[PDB]
Order: C-alpha cells, then sequence, then structure tokens
C-alpha cells in the first residue's frame, strides 16, 4: 500500500541538488511521468536540516495552485529520502534565461504575474518560500511558471523568523543585517528576480560574498539604460531596504507596467 | 520521529485521477497555537 523504490523506473538526472539529485521517473504500472527528488540522510543529518525537509514535504504537499509544483508523496529507506514531484517538461527558467540571455518586458511581466499569483496564495496560507530564484522556477507543458523547491520554506502564522535562509544573490537586507524577517522577504527576492529577467544578471552580483552583503545592505545597484521607467519603478518599490515599505503582491499584480505587458491576468 | 512526516505516503493510482486541503494550514496554526 505504501510507496516503494521498485514502483519507479529511474531516468536521466533532471538537476543536481545540495543533498542529492532529482531524477526523471516513471511509475511502472500507470507509466506516469514524474520527478523523483533523492536526498541522502547522511548529508541531511550532518548539516542538521532534517527539520527543514519536514517543512518542505509537509508544506508543499498541502498546497494547491496551478502555478505551484505539486508534491504527490514521499518515502524513505533508511539511507535516502525520496520525494515524488510533479514533472515540469520545459525545465527551469534559469535554463531559459541562460538560453535567451535576457527576457523582454512581455515575458518578464508574464512570469512575474504568474509568480505573484502563486506567492499571494502562499502568503494567504501564511507560508513564506524564502528561496525565490530562477533555478527554483519551473515551466509546465504550456510554458506556465510553477514555483518549486520548498526546501527553505516555513509555515509562519505566528512567529517572525530568524533563520538565514535562501541564496546569496537573492538574500534580503534584514537577513544579512542579522535582523528578524517575515513574508516580505519573498517580495524582495521578487524584485531581485524581475531585475535578473530583464538584465540577465542579479543586481548585487560581485566576486565575493562580503561585497555582495555590502551591496544588498545598501541596496546599491544601477539599471542599464534600456530598462523602461515602468520596470524601474516596480523593481525600486520591491527593493526597499525597509521591509514594511515594500508593496503588497496585490499591488504588484495591479502595477501599470505589469498589466500592460503580461499575457496572463491575475488570480 | 525522524522522517515520519504529515504528508501523503501511500501508493497512488495515476490512471484513475480539492482546494480545501489548504485547510491543513489553518488547522496547524490553531493546533500549535
Ligand atoms: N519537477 C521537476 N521537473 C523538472 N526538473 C526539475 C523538477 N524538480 C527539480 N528539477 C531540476 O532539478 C533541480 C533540483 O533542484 P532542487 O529540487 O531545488 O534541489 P534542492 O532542494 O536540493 O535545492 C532543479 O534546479 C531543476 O533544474
Ligand atoms: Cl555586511
Ligand atoms: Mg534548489
Ligand atoms: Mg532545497
Amino acid at each position: 500500500r505504501q510507496w516503494a523504490l521498485e514502483d519507479f523506473e529511474i531516468g536521466r538526472p533532471l538537476g543536481k541538488g545540495k543533498f542529492g539529485n532529482v531524477y526523471l521517473a516513471r511509475e511502472k504500472q500507470s507509466k506516469f511521468i514524474l520527478a523523483l527528488k533523492v536526498l541522502f540522510k547522511a548529508q541531511l543529518e550532518k548539516a542538521g536540516v532534517e527539520h527543514q525537509l519536514r517543512r518542505e514535504v509537509e508544506i508543499q504537499s498541502h498546497l494547491r495552485h496551478p502555478n505551484i509544483l505539486r508534491l504527490y508523496g514521499y518515502f524513505h529507506d533508511a539511507t535516502r529520502v525520496y520525494l515524488i514531484l510533479e514533472y515540469a517538461p520545459l525545465g527551469t527558467v534559469y535554463r531559459e534565461l541562460q538560453k535567451l540571455s535576457k527576457f523582454d518586458e512581455q515575458r518578464t511581466a508574464t512570469y512575474i504575474t504568474e509568480l505573484a499569483n502563486a506567492l499571494s496564495y502562499c502568503h494567504s496560507k501564511r507560508v513564506i518560500h524564502r528561496d525565490i530564484k530562477p533555478e527554483n522556477l519551473l515551466l509546465g507543458s504550456a510554458g506556465e511558471l510553477k514555483i518549486a523547491d520548498f526546501g527553505w520554506s516555513v509555515h509562519a502564522p505566528s512567529s517572525r523568523r530568524t533563520t538565514l535562509a535562501g541564496t546569496l544573490d537573492y538574500l534580503p537586507p534584514e537577513m544579512i543585517e542579522g535582523r528578524m524577517h517575515d513574508e516580505k522577504v519573498d517580495l524582495w527576492s521578487l524584485g531581485v528576480l524581475c531585475y535578473e529577467f530583464l538584465v540577465g544578471k542579479p543586481p548585487f552580483e560581485a566576486n565575493t560574498y562580503q561585497e555582495t552583503y555590502k551591496r544588498i545592505s545598501r541596496v546599491e545597484f544601477t539599471f542599464p539604460d534600456f530598462v523602461t521607467e515602468g520596470a524601474r519603478d516596480l523593481i525600486s518599490r520591491l527593493l526597499k531596504h525597509n521591509p514594511s515599505q515594500r508593496p503588497m503582491l496585490r499591488e504588484v499584480l495591479e502595477h501599470p507596467w505589469i498589466t500592460a505587458n503580461s499575457s496572463k491576468p491575475s488570480n | 520521529s525522524s522522517y515520519s512526516y504529515d504528508a501523503p505516503s501511500d501508493f497512488i493510482n495515476f490512471s484513475s485521477l480539492t482546494q480545501n486541503i489548504d485547510s491543513w494550514f489553518e488547522l496547524k496554526a490553531n493546533l500549535e497555537n
């Protein structure tokens, strides 16, 4: 009655992770195509992030949204932990960005709309993703954006958080400055992401992380000349140093620049 | 206990096949205060 490793044929690696690989998978009976996320228990327990894996599995499995990747189930075998994820045929936005160097305003606004919708749903359930980045954004069979990797996420209806969570180039100032943080970290990373979609590079990118920490804390960056006034306005609002001064996701979805370039409506 | 999560772990028949399951979050907030 329970999941077993024998239930799946393992295909090519879909991507490498911090504690194991994600493989293309086939349920032997129904021939249903899936993604199998494999995590070694030794690496998880050594780094002491088992509690975070609990959060990833429990939170993602109970979420239901067209723009959020589905986690159908999980199982383990005293050596590895296996996550059964929804298959995203067109790969990452990261690979797409690398392929295209940069997105135009139509594509960028479309991705932001889909992402803001999914995040708005997350925050309504008091969930914070805390790891928004192109590598963690997948594309469906019709090119729809879907959030993935809830490996840094947390259910916080009560507490404000203290965990240094996320990825270097996308880390909010409050985390860097050793402050507490809330759901407003997703809107900072949304601003960092919108910049990278248009420019092709993170706004605080540097050779060292110490310099990156400095630039993030100062919110020290510039736009290339071709970035439109509407795009500059949206990004600047999302990249406020003061977390409470950052807009709401409802305000992002109703942003003039967003509604004039997006190919998809709001929730 | 370790690796015993509040999540689906049973075999699913993908040949066969709501929005409420979201209520798990509200439930958890109340339970844990
Ligand atoms: N459902 C999926 N469909 C297609 N590719 C995926 C899927 N899930 C993950 N991948 C690929 O494998 C990689 C796995 O990364 P991720 O799951 O975020 O690992 P970690 O949680 O350890 O960071 C992703 O960057 C992506 O490129
Ligand atoms: Cl610093
Ligand atoms: Mg990842
Ligand atoms: Mg992770």
